[PDB]
Formats: C-alpha cells, sequence, structure tokens
C-alpha cells in the first residue's frame, strides 16, 4: 500500500507517491475554456493555451472554485498519476491560517468522491521545515498565491506567531507584466502572462542593494539580459530584473501597506518566546518557489541582520530542492506508520463527517 | 488572517497533545526507553528506527542518521530523570533519513510527556552536551542505503 502525496499549490499541484524524493507530477493548477464564448485541465489546458482562457480554481491558497478543484483532483489520479484513488491513503496539504471551511470540504470530497480509504491534510510550512532535517526553525514558506511564516519549537508550530501576506508569486508576476508593457513591450492576455511569468522565472534576482542596482542599471547595460519570444523576437529586460521581487521586501510598490518579507519574518519572531528567538533566527528556512531568486537569501541575511540584536547569530537556509521541501516533506511522512496512525479512516468520516478532520490533523 | 474559525485553531490544544501521544505508542522502539540514567541510540534505516547496540554507542556512520536518548536525574529530584534526546545528522545523511530523525525526535519527546529537551547535533557542529555523553565520538565511512526511490 503506498500513500498519494498531493500538495495542491495555487499555481502548480505537486503530485506523487510517499518514499519518493521528488513528485512525479507537476502541472499547473488551472482548468482552460475556451476564450471565444468544454474544458481542458493542467498541461492539456497549457498546450491549448493559444485559444484558452486559464482559470485558477485555488486563490491564496484557498479553493474558490470547488467543481474545477475536482477536476484538478481527478485530473492528477487519472491522468497524470494513473491511480485508482480508492486505493491509496492520501495525503494532502494546507497553507497556515485558511478557514476551516476549506479542509472541511477538502475531506468530504475526498472522501464522498475519490472513495480513498485514509486522508490527513498538513500543514505546508511544517512538511517543510521536517524536509529540512529540523525540528526548530522558522519557514518562510512563499509559493504563487501565499506567503506566510511559521515559527515550530521541538515540532510545535507557534500559532500566535504565525504572520500571512497575499503577497506572492501572481503578484510578482503581475508587477513584471506592468513595468514591462512600460517599457514598451505589451504583456497583457493570460497567454502572455505565461510568456511573462517564464521571464520573470529565468531572469529575476533580487538585488542586495536596490539603490545602487537601480543606478547600475540606468548607468550602463551590464545588468540588461536579452529574451527570445516565441515568434523569435528578441526583447531586452534591464532593471525589471530585480524590480520585481523587489516587491517582497517593499510591497508598495504594488500599492499594498503591508510589511515586507523581512519585516514580517522578523515580526513572526518577535511574537515568540524571547528565549526561543535564538534558535529561530539562526534557523530561517525558505521554501517554496517564490524564494527561488538569486540574491534572496544574502538579502534576508541583511535585512534580518539589521532588525535583530547586534549579538544574534542569523542564518537563512535555502535548500537548493526548495520548489519541492513541502512535497518531500509530505513523502517522508507519509512513510511512517505512526504518522499514518493519525490519518482519517473511511469508517471515521461516515461515522463523523467532515468534522473530525480538526480532530485528527494538526 | 486571524486564528479564529482557521485550520490553526487546535494547535496548541490538550487535543493535538492526545492525538500525538497516542500515534507514539504505536512505535515499538520506543517501549522501555527512558527508564534508567544513561545513554539509548537509534539509527534511521530506510524510515525505521533501529537500535544500535550498545557496544557500538558512541561510533556514528557519516552518511546515517540517528537518535540518543540521554537519561539523567535532574538537579530537582535525585530520584527521578529528565531527559534531553540528540538528533545526529551525519555529514553525508540523506534527505529521509534527516527528517526521519527530527520528526522521530518530536515523535520521542511526545511518548515522555514533552518532558525531553531537543538538540540537532549535525557532524561537525555538535554540542557541548553532545560531545559530554561520551568521555569517545567516533565518526566511521559509509552507512545505509536511502530509504527514497530516485525519480529520475
Ligand atoms: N526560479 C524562480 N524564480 C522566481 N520565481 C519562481 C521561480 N520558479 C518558480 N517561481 C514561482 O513560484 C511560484 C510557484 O511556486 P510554488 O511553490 O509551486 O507555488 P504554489 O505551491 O503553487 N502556490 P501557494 O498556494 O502560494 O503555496 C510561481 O509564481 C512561479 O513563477
Ligand atoms: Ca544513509
Ligand atoms: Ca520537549
Ligand atoms: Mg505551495
Amino acid at each position: 500500500t503506498t500513500a498519494l502525496v498531493c500538495d495542491n499549490g495555487s499555481g502548480l499541484v505537486k503530485a506523487g507517491f510517499a518514499g519518493d524524493d521528488a513528485p512525479r507530477a507537476v502541472f499547473p493548477s488551472i482548468v482552460g475554456r475556451p476564450r471565444h464564448q468544454d474544458s481542458y485541465v493542467g498541461d492539456e489546458a497549457q498546450s491549448k493555451r493559444g485559444i484558452l482562457t486559464l482559470k485558477y480554481p485555488i486563490e491564496h491558497g484557498i479553493i474558490t472554485n470547488w467543481d474545477d478543484m475536482e477536476k484538478i483532483w481527478h485530473h492528477t489520479f487519472y491522468n497524470e498519476l494513473r491511480v485508482a484513488p480508492e486505493e491509496h491513503p492520501t495525503l494532502l496539504t494546507e497553507a497556515a491560517l485558511n478557514p476551516k471551511a476549506n479542509r472541511e470540504k477538502m475531506t468530504q470530497i475526498m472522501f464522498e468522491t475519490f472513495n480513498v480509504p485514509a486522508m490527513y491534510v498538513a500543514i505546508q510550512a511544517v512538511l517543510s521545515l521536517y524536509a529540512s532535517g529540523r525540528t526548530t526553525g522558522i519557514v518562510l514558506d512563499s509559493g504563487d498565491g501565499v506567503t506566510h511564516n511559521v515559527p515550530i519549537y521541538e515540532g510545535y508550530a507557534l500559532p500566535h506567531a504565525i504572520m500571512r501576506l497575499d503577497l506572492a508569486g501572481r503578484d510578482l508576476t503581475d508587477y513584471l507584466m506592468k513595468i514591462l508593457t512600460e517599457r514598451g513591450y505589451s504583456f497583457v492576455t493570460t497567454a502572455e502572462r505565461e510568456i511573462v511569468r517564464d521571464i520573470k522565472e529565468k531572469l529575476c534576482y533580487v538585488a542586495l542593494d536596490f539603490e545602487n542596482e537601480m543606478a547600475t542599471a540606468a548607468s550602463s547595460s551590464s545588468l540588461e539580459k536579452s529574451y527570445e519570444l516565441p515568434d523569435g523576437q528578441v526583447i531586452t529586460i534591464g532593471n525589471e530584473r530585480f524590480r520585481c521581487p523587489e516587491t517582497l521586501f517593499q510591497p508598495s510598490f504594488i500599492g499594498m501597506e503591508s510589511a515586507g518579507i523581512h519585516e514580517t519574518t522578523y515580526n513572526s519572531i518577535m511574537k515568540c518566546d524571547i528565549d526561543i528567538r535564538k534558535d529561530l533566527y539562526a534557523n530561517n528556512v525558505l521554501s517554496g518557489g517564490t524564494t527561488m531568486y538569486p540574491g534572496i537569501a544574502d538579502r534576508m541575511q541583511k535585512e534580518i541582520t539589521a532588525l535583530a540584536p547586534s549579538t544574534m547569530k542569523i542564518k537563512i537556509i535555502a535548500p537548493p530542492e526548495r520548489k519541492y521541501s513541502v512535497w518531500i516533506g509530505g513523502s517522508i511522512l507519509a512513510s511512517l506508520s505512526t504518522f499514518q496512525q493519525m490519518w482519517i479512516s473511511k469508517q471515521e468520516y461516515d461515522e463523523a463527517g467532515p468534522s473530525i478532520v480538526h480532530r485528527k490533523c494538526f | 488572517y486571524n486564528i479564529a474559525d482557521s485550520n490553526i485553531a487546535n494547535l496548541g490544544t490538550e487535543l493535538e497533545k492526545k492525538v500525538k501521544l497516542e500515534a507514539s505508542q504505536h512505535e515499538d522502539a520506543w517501549k522501555g526507553a527512558g527508564k534508567q540514567v544513561g545513554v539509548e541510540i537509534w539509527r534511521i534505516q530506510q524510515f525505521k528506527v533501529v537500535p544500535v547496540p550498545k557496544k557500538h554507542h558512541g561510533s556514528f556512520y557519516t552518511g546515517d542518521s540517528y537518535i540518543v536518548l540521554s537519561t539523567y536525574h535532574p538537579k530537582t529530584n535525585p530520584d527521578k530523570l529528565a531527559y534531553d534526546v540528540h538528533f545526529w545528522l551525519g555529514a553525508f545523511t540523506t534527505q529521509d533519513e534527516a527528517g526521519t530523525a527530527a520528526y522521530k525526535t518530536v515523535e520521542l519527546d511526545d511518548y515522555l510527556g514533552g518532558l525531553p529537551v531537543q538538540y540537532r547535533e549535525v557532524q561537525g557542529y555538535e554540542s557541548e552536551r553532545f560531545l559530554s555523553l561520551f568521555p569517545g565520538l567516533r565518526i566511521l565511512d559509509g552507512g545505509v542505503e536511502t530509504g527514497f526511490h530516485h525519480v529520475e
């Protein structure tokens, strides 16, 4: 009996089998319908992106279109992994601070629609911490929809200190689209947005000193990069390379008044008991695709050093495979019989209904 | 985002503790652990917690991850037991081994009522406390194979 591990991101599904060192299926969490006003899922929607408008059933880590989410899950099981879900205990994941109804409906659909034999809903950042080989640390998890800070001590998250921002990779893509169109390059359709997300992933980086980098970019072309578009036209991008992820540190770039990721991390540590802050400062673990910008660890080290006591050891841990850390932590825990012991069985769901998820999944 | 009516409203509760305490009852490695002063050692082997024979305690494969439970009498009571639980991560241990050692350290902590204080001991960064357990630390080349299947 092999458990399935599915990390349902706002942007990407990561799915596979407990015991594997990586997800076997990674594909966009999208359902596509004709742009001219019946549907396609994931890679096949991406393949027909020329004629489709792409919709994401998860926004900011919360499922907002349950009919389309069912399509995503059905596709994951039957078309990608090619498994019968009634044969596999299934581990799902969630960002911290989601409304309780989200995992209630996750549980209901898994048992009543897909007839899984057992299931569990795990907190994403906890999975990442175990994937890093730690029981104590503060995870900064940043994907396409959610950025959040989860401090954890001796294996237990500290719920009063958890922070969350609706700023993440989708906002960075949109901001790159906006500022590139301001250079003279029109990107507007959901199809062109795909090109912009690729530009962001290939060419953006976090400047160590943003003001200095802006001056460098205005003086010479040393920071410019070329990028070949599908039609073969070559465009040149310059300070957009680092202005885009600067938004993570300066959310006012997109008109948000909230704290940047260095400040939310500091504020989260500061909500913890004084004597464990030391261990959190030395164990800042980055997780998720939006933490993949070159330079982001060094910039976080610099910014947190400026906020923290001068005598404090600061360390940012940036695992190379952190696009998949949440999934990998799930694969490890789902390989352990004692963790499996806490999962909800179909018999338990039949007796208790969706409310049981809150009594079993921590 | 607030805690009320959210998926973290049941964290830090007596219910969470009860559920995790029960789960820890299903690991054979913990039966009889921490019953007298001394050092007990297990190694992760393809996700399993495997006891290390006493005669080999203090020798660690650089390719592997271990759990080391140090049971001692606390200053507060010479007839009671207190616990430090160290997990030792070899320089060449794989991600499945280190993650299992971390999770199972928390589980042993749960099993012993939360009393153990946890210590992460990376090879080359071992705490003075850990060094003091072997008044004789020996590092061996090699180790057991990962429990992960490698996805090509
Ligand atoms: N190298 C990269 N540099 C910058 N951003 C990247 C990179 N690779 C991926 N991303 C972005 O990371 C996001 C996807 O990361 P991922 O961690 O899979 O998010 P998710 O789990 O789908 N979303 P969430 O619901 O917030 O957890 C997208 O916005 C990508 O554009
Ligand atoms: Ca090994
Ligand atoms: Ca403890
Ligand atoms: Mg994610």
